[PDB]
């Protein structure tokens, strides 16, 4: 493969062995916000691998729960991301 | 609401029958895989591509089920038995033991 | 109660928001995996020993789940995507199609 | 090892199933299980290879009663009567 060579915050999203809030990656860092299941909404980021990250990194727009995902490639790069909820849809659909 | 990890688990021999079969050892620390695999699959859960994919796909269909936690990596372990003839043999057993789990 | 098989799924790009970025194919076969994982594990579910020692244990243990039914090989489509400056650049990626499944 | 044994299957079939019968390199089982009623219910079909012996042996105090019994001949499988302990 391709080594880890990236470092991110994290939380919520730490892997189990974490030192200090921090993972480490050979894809990007990232930052999401989310409702739960009850309209609850919180704020949790981490590292995601390199393969597979387009999808993850783009998401699809109409989820079940209102989210956003946003990645950036730098170290610890995902303190400074600040993701805000899609605007919310009236009437059915 | 947490996370694929893998988790301890004793499997000890004669309390679950192979006491008799199994001359040695007399149970083995095999391990197992459980939990959440969340929109996104982090780094640490090993997922495929296709995992990935079904996840997103689950968050918009939910008829589509969520990948699932499961050993990634496994390991073997010899043991001691009697056989179908029951003469006493060594042998090693493939994928025994998780070494480590994620979301496929 | 239906045990592990692999069952039809077709991702279509534009349904999910990707064909935006995505500027082929349209969609493609993902299929995925699912169903029971009884005791005994009949020989077309491809268990490894680790799930079957698991399923073992689960009838004893309910506390210890049941091996799942996840994607055992898996294939390989190439697309035709943008990059950042917007690039259409092809590449195959990995792991995207369940071309089996088994208990693990 | 290819598979070379052939046995009958019933509720652990295959999708693929010739006439209710499936191939293997391990061995043909039979098992009975009993439910909540009492009223129980015999199974067959195809072990693999490998741990078969796990799965052959029989094991005490499950959630259930079951028995299980193996072999490996050509159909060996289709008249197994296994009797709950």
């Amino acid at each position: 493969d391709t080594l880890p060579f990236l470092k991110c915050y994290c939380s919520g999203h730490c892997p189990d062995d974490a030192i200090n809030n921090t993972c480490i990656t050979n894809g990007h860092c990232f930052a999401i916000i989310e409702e739960d299941d009850q309209g609850e909404t919180t704020l949790t980021s981490g590292c995601l691998g390199l393969e597979g990250s387009d999808f993850q990194c783009r998401d699809t727009p109409i989820p079940h729960q209102r989210r956003s995902i946003e990645c950036c490639r730098t170290n610890l790069c995902n303190q400074y991301l600040q993701p805000t909820l899609p605007p919310v849809v009236i009437g059915p659909f | 609401k947490s996370s694929c990890k893998r988790h301890p688990l004793y499997v000890d021999f004669s309390d679950v029958g192979w006491n008799d079969w199994i001359v040695a050892p007399p149970g083995y620390h095999a391990f197992y895989c459980h939990g959440e695999c969340p929109f996104p699959l982090a780094d640490h859960l090993n997922s495929t591509n296709h995992a990935i994919v079904q996840t997103l796909v689950n968050s918009v269909n939910s008829k589509i089920p969520k990948a699932c936690c499961v050993p990634t990596e496994l390991s073997a372990i010899s043991m001691l038995y009697l056989d179908e003839n029951e003469k006493v043999v060594l042998k090693n057993y493939q994928d025994m033991v998780v070494e480590g789990c994620g979301c496929r």
